[PDB]
């Protein structure tokens, strides 16, 4: 039995931690909602 | 139950202790999460019940109490923020420049941020604080890193 609990407001934070790269990838999406890489 | 707009953890007591299986967004009286988090099951909010209203396994999205309300889209140029809500940890904003998933049916934004599976359904926001999609359906690339699509539904 699943339940929800509030965790916060949805707002943009000025000067939040900035990380992550920006990969451009060829992908396929199957009928089950699974993404896979196309090579 | 609590109907206030915001980000929520999705918990279960079926397993050992209380386990966070995902996250979702309450907006305009509708609860939005990824399909793989709830498998379409009903949810509890205090003494109240939230019943599924729309869902789609291929999009990996589900809405409760009403139709999907989130319609903002990534502009294709700007940095965004993942409002990550990790299991047992406080909500935290992470800013990043999305990459792209190129598919035979068009391009989708993608965020290269690696968080526990229980963070699925955390919202990705633009600079106006609008939810442009949910984090948690993606792929594991060559180096073993996780890259999530920015998954957004359609507002009818
Ligand atoms: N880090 C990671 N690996 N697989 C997944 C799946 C969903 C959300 C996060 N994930």
């Amino acid at each position: 039995d699943m339940y929800i609990e509030r965790a916060g407001d949805i707002t943009w934070e000025k000067d939040a931690e900035v990380t992550g790269n920006s990969p451009r990838l060829d992908v396929a999406l199957d009928e089950s909602g699974d993404f896979s890489l196309v090579e | 139950g609590e109907t206030t707009d915001g980000v929520y953890r999705v918990m279960t007591r079926r397993l050992l202790g209380s386990t966070q299986v995902g996250v979702g967004v309450m907006q305009e009286g509708v609860f939005h999460t990824m399909w793989h988090v709830t498998k379409g099951a009903a949810l509890r909010s205090g003494e109240g019940r939230l019943d599924p209203y729309w869902g789609d396994v291929k999009q990996d999205l589900v809405s409760y109490c009403g139709p999907w309300k989130l319609d903002a889209a990534w502009d294709g140029l700007s940095e965004v923020q993942l409002l990550a809500v990790p299991p047992g940890e406080r909500a935290k904003n992470i800013q990043t420049l999305p990459g792209i998933f190129k598919t035979k049916d068009g391009d989708i934004g993608a965020v290269a941020l690696d968080y526990p599976a229980g963070t699925s359904g955390s919202p990705i926001l633009d600079k106006c604080g609008r939810v442009i999609g949910l984090y948690g359906n993606g792929v594991v690339i060559k180096n073993g890193s996780y890259v999530s699509a920015i998954t957004q539904g359609k507002r009818e």
